[PDB]
């Protein structure tokens, strides 16, 4: 029991988040009302005081006399589902024969979506993220023929024993998900849900994943979030001999069912490494296109 | 079976596709999703924040780049003198490239709206003037003198308390939708073009600095949407990442 | 249908319109999402609100 | 009457006669964690007056040449009161905080700071300059303490975003003209519940000058920008020794 | 196999079989065979005016 | 016929699709089901019964193998030493791979909740003690002494006519889910730190034996759950089984 | 899956065959359609002129 | 000694928070865990052989052949289930060919 | 449907959720189970059950 | 910094040219007696 007031009249406690906005219908672009001359003291419309924080107020309406104007343009496009769920390149995977890299007839390819610029630039204007996703593997040769192979591929969870070889016993694939495919099928296509073992996956974590010294030697951990660290998606063509053709299996990703939190300045120096801001510091460019003087186009 | 004909699509992949595919893992639940601050939900939300417009986007050396931000205005001759002029088309290569709207404008092929510059006096609070601040809508060449300026979409500014002024671009097209506008036929699409004068003089008294800087923040009115989803004009990567 | 709330959307402020034809309910087309906007969040997050009309700081 | 403030909480007081009104990032005030969003089973710590209170960590000299500086959270106080003292003895921390950056000049100084705040302030480093080294920030230059951190490159946040989008995040502005503070309310931001507190830092503090500060030959050429924080609605879990990292 | 990819006004077009704009994150892209149907889809009406 | 389209996953075999396949043998009705004592509806339901836990997990001869199950005390100088530790990460090599949660967690990527150690100890009658069992939760280096160790949450467990004492390992994680905890990067998921110490001494008077085991026994509570199914790091067999 | 059996017919593109074909561009919303004098609506319209 | 496990819970044992836990248990359920697919079984038809050089194969249906599945599946003493059995055929090197 | 009752699980105390499009039941989808538990039978089988308070032997 | 731990206030010149500083009753006596040096330091205030 409580019985001295700072206790009882005190707020420790309260979980509701008291917020100060609402979100409102808006299917399409704001109308524009008829307005006309105003010769007043006091209004001031115009004027604004940008250091408050906020984002000036003045409309159409109140800086020219306007018409009226109903605008039916839609706003649909530009969800965050119409935006994202639009499949694009997120892996390559070489198989070769004669080969410096993979030359055993299998791979295993750690997912991390952050390989290429298209997609990433476009995921890294958000903090968090939440989402499902679909998944697609395009597989040929590297003159883009089609041969009659049958290839597996499978997801190997964080803590699942990752194949070593094309003989490998975890091919087995008692629990692991697999999926048996011949090239000349139309391209594999699967559902993947939300995994992470937080809320959303983070494409920026301030942070290191480790107590300890942070010592020069384990400062390349500066940033590793586990918790995007979905595992490994390994491929191998399914034979005990080595198989007659190269091959390249290019991964496509389609997010859908998304949320996302914390927008940010987007990127406008070249990624250099997966998962890792560095950039150029002799290459430091502008964002955009500069021209002779300010006085002049 | 139940009697079946293929039609051409088949086997097809178009990334853009909204179909059903076979879900990996059966029964598996997602980890809850806690409360989480600044959920966005329409693009079109971000493009109403005010971000800053790199009118001075002349020095390119990594030392300077800084001064992009910002450009000035100091004492003059009292000849409605030119201070500075940018187009105003939010997609087009210039000044807009620095702002989020710009950015998030490259992935969308066409966009509606007004747009509006809120311009920031950041001189000393001893300092005053009058500045005239214009679009011009397309047609219009680059105003030769403030006379020319003056015929078109205005505001005068006066230096005050107010730090800020408002500059609204009103949607002032043929077409419903305009598409990016470059050099080409595509200048058919093109917004017009902002010009800042001197309406009086920068005016300070003895014991205060001779120039000061203005920075300009844009974003779009609530009328303004984008359509035709496309890629962005950039590609930030050289070789492979590693 | 009778599915799992799978989704990665389940408990969403805004309700989505899709197919499936699994037991799961993220294998399920992006469908048509809700309209709502909340610019304010990140345009207008002032304690204090100040009218259009009036002069911002007084 | 929106340019005079006062800032109560705990034993601390702050005052402004020139200030700008408040930002409270993202919209929302800081609460504590519900019962449905929580994991973690021991019941929390929530020291109160004790921890939630205004902290006066740093003073930094603005001159005509400064790039500008960042701080990161809850990184500025883990070794300051009894704030530090919690962060060090638990695993969990979590917490909100009011952030009130002063600088006041005179009617004849001039320039115009930008006062944000960025969650997920990742720090990134210029790769050996050719872009071929896959270098790595210190750590004295991801959590700089409350002495906080010096930019390198300003225009591009020394993490290759543009700061020309940087107001998208929760800010203020100090012009010398119009106000002499900037005040912004951060919610706890992340995509846990609880976090550590030495770990994880939820958001980054930048202050940059964006108007060059300037004034005549005879005016206080010395104008101190200093920082000053309160978490909120702080709370702690999973209690053993304490740790400093 | 094919690529197909439309590429509205201002997205970059591309400059070989290698170009990275094929990375098609945005821009509708059909993947294909020969050995196929021919690859069919819907276009809506799509000029500003 | 009916106009379909083939979409991509056409012709795919996922070993985890839940899918429709034509029956063999038609008609066919099975064997009857009788009834059959021990029926398992869900793994979370044997994750809840106790095995033994090796915490004496260092003998590897094949005539020691069986000391791996039990532990030792005995009569000390009064000091608070330490009797032993181990990790509480349940999926991690080590000590707890001795138990079927162990091995059942193997088969899941993440997992969720309390666990709980009971200690048995199997001395005499005659012997008397009182030991401090600690867990410390992540970040906490392993306790020097008792002092350090009696700083996290503990139980002081008395030698009596119940001979077992449960210490409860609190779910305290940062995230709702942990992976499993590994050296590395993962060391983000541990669990945390287990240790035992002396609060006072193992005491027997004349006739009785100075050394006694202690035999532990682990399970999950019921807040206790397990997610994304995965297949287990372990693959009994070397060539061909024959 | 459900049983089903192709019938001829199947894979051929019939120039005037009238479908349902994938669409492109998702949520894409046309410029709306003003008023434009002389919309015909028959062919025969104009055989009368 | 009775041979039953602890029945001490965390709120007898700590202060504890109130947390509404709403972690599913459906993974866990024998069909989530049994019903993927896995080998349980290799036939080889060789030309020239020592095993199967005749173009025919008997094959006796026993699962035990492979380690993964087998570890799972005795795990109970007693099972009764449908199944769905998939053949993958193809040549050595994982090729295809019209037979 | 008009099926065969020749399922695995036809008679459990737990009802399943499937597809089918033969006229037998065991080539139904493996659908969703019921999630009922009885730990009790594997880690309390005591004749005479004790109490979480009470000391177990008395 | 060290000052800072303690109760205070952080004072703004501007139009209103003072502040006031509270120097709230913190005492473990309901009353205290004369400060002074020697064992009555007891009943010491504190430092501003
Ligand atoms: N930010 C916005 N973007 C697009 N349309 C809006 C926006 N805000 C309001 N509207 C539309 O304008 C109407 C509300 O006008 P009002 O009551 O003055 O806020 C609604 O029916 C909305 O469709
Ligand atoms: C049968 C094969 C199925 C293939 C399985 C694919 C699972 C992919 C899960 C999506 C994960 C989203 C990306 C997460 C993190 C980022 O890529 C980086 N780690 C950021 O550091
Ligand atoms: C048209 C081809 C159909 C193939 C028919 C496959 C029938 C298989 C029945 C499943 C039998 C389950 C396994 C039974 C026993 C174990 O493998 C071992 N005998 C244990 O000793
Ligand atoms: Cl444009
Ligand atoms: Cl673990
Ligand atoms: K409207
Ligand atoms: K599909
Ligand atoms: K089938
Ligand atoms: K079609
Ligand atoms: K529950
Ligand atoms: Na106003």
């Amino acid at each position: 029991g409580d019985r001295v007031a700072d206790v009882i009249e005190s707020s420790i406690g309260d979980s509701v988040s008291r917020a100060l906005t609402h979100a409102l219908p808006a299917p399409t672009g704001q109308n524009t009302q008829v307005s006309s001359h105003r010769l007043d003291t006091g209004k001031v419309p115009a004027l604004q005081a940008a250091e408050i924080g906020a984002s000036s107020n003045a409309s159409d309406e109140s800086m020219i006399e306007t018409r009226c104007v109903l605008n039916s343009h839609s706003t649909a496009e530009t969800t965050l589902d119409s935006f994202f769920s639009r499949a694009g390149l997120v892996g390559e995977i070489d198989l070769p024969l004669k080969g410096t890299t993979n030359p055993n007839g299998y791979a295993n390819w750690d997912i991390d979506i952050t390989g290429y610029a298209q997609m990433r630039r476009k995921v890294e204007l958000f903090t968090y993220m939440r989402f499902d996703a679909e998944f697609t593997f395009v597989a040929c040769t590297p003159t883009g023929e089609v041969v009659p192979q049958l290839l597996q591929y499978m997801f190997v969870p964080p803590g699942a024993p990752k194949p070593d070889s094309r003989e490998s016993l975890a091919w087995q694939t008692a629990t692991n998900p697999s999926v048996f495919v011949k090239l000349s099928d139309p391209p594999a296509q699967v559902s993947v849900p939300f995994m992470s073992p937080a809320s959303a996956y983070q494409w920026f974590y301030d942070g290191y994943p480790t107590f300890g010294e942070h010592k020069q030697e384990k400062d390349l951990e500066y940033g590793a979030m586990p918790n995007n660290m979905m595992g490994t998606f390994s491929v191998r063509t399914v034979g005990t001999s080595k198989s007659k053709y190269p091959l390249v299996v290019r991964i496509y990703m389609r997010m859908k069912h998304v949320r996302a939190w914390i927008p940010r300045p987007m990127r406008n120096q070249n990624y250099l490494f997966k998962a890792n801001p560095n950039y150029a510091g002799n290459s430091i460019k502008p964002t955009g296109a500069s021209r002779t003087a300010i006085t002049t186009l | 079976g139940f009697p079946t004909e293929l039609k051409p699509g088949t086997n097809q992949f178009l990334t853009t596709d909204d179909g059903v595919s076979a879900p990996i893992l059966p029964n598996f639940h997602p980890t809850p999703c806690i409360h989480i601050p600044g959920e966005v939900r329409n693009l079109l939300e971000l493009c109403q924040v005010e971000t800053i417009l790199e009118v001075n986007n002349v020095p390119t050396n990594a030392t300077s780049l800084m001064e992009r931000l910002r450009f000035p205005v100091s004492a003059q001759a009292g000849k409605g003198e030119l201070c500075a002029v940018f187009r105003a088309d939010p997609g087009r290569n210039g000044p807009w490239q620095s702002t989020l709207l710009g950015q998030l404008c490259g992935y969308y092929t066409q966009w509606s709206g007004s747009l509006e510059v809120t311009f920031m006096f950041t001189g000393s609070f001893m300092a005053t003037g009058k500045m005239l601040i214009a679009y011009t809508p397309p047609g219009g060449p680059l105003p030769k003198d403030r006379a020319t300026a003056m015929l078109g979409t205005h505001v005068i500014w006066d230096f005050g308390l107010q730090s800020s002024v408002t500059l609204v671009i009103p949607w002032i097209s043929n077409t419903h939708y305009r598409a990016h506008a470059r050099d080409g036929v595509f200048d058919y699409y093109t917004t017009g073009l902002v010009s800042i004068w001197y309406q009086t003089n920068y005016v300070v008294p003895i014991g205060a600095p001779n120039t000061a800087y203005i920075i300009a923040l844009a974003a779009a009115q609530k009328n303004f949407t984008m359509k035709l989803c496309k890629d962005a004009s950039d590609i930030l990567q050289t070789g492979t990442i590693q | 249908s009778h599915e799992n709330s799978n989704s990665a959307t389940e408990g969403s402020t805004i309700n989505y319109t899709t197919i499936n034809y699994y037991k799961d309910s993220y294998a399920a087309t992006a469908g048509k999402q809700s309209l709502k906007q909340d610019p304010d969040k990140f345009a207008n997050p002032v304690k204090d609100i100040f009218t259009e009309m009036a002069a911002p700081l007084k | 009457s929106d340019r005079v403030a006062q800032l109560t909480i705990g034993n601390s007081t702050i005052t402004t006669q020139e200030a700008a009104n408040i930002i409270v990032g993202y919209g929302e005030w800081p609460s504590y964690c519900s019962d449905s969003d929580a994991t973690a089973v021991d019941k929390p710590t929530r020291p109160d007056v004790s921890v939630n209170r205004f902290y006066t960590l740093d003073t930094k000299l603005w001159e005509k040449s400064s790039k500008g500086w960042y701080w990161k959270f809850p990184d500025v106080l883990t070794e300051t009161g009894v704030f530090g003292q919690n962060a060090q003895f638990h695993y969990l921390y979590r917490s909100g905080f009011c952030i009130h950056v002063q600088c006041n000049a005179s009617k004849f100084h001039q320039g115009a700071l930008l006062v944000a705040v960025l969650p997920e302030y990742v720090i990134g480093t210029v790769a050996g300059g050719t872009g071929t080294e896959d270098t790595h920030p210190p750590y004295k230059q991801t959590q700089p303490g409350a002495d906080g951190f010096e930019l390198q490159h300003p225009y591009v946040l020394d993490a290759g975003i543009p700061i020309s989008q940087l107001t998208v995040c929760p800010h203020q502005w100090i012009n010398l003209r119009t106000n002499n503070c900037a005040t912004i309310i951060v919610p706890y931001i992340n995509a846990l519940p609880f976090d550590s507190a030495l770990n994880h830092c939820n958001f980054g503090l930048l202050v940059v000058p964006i108007s060059p500060l300037d004034y005549d030959q005879g005016a206080t050429p010395v104008i101190p920008i200093t920082i000053t924080l309160a978490p909120m609605c702080s709370e702690f879990a999973g209690l053993r020794q304490a740790v400093t990292q």
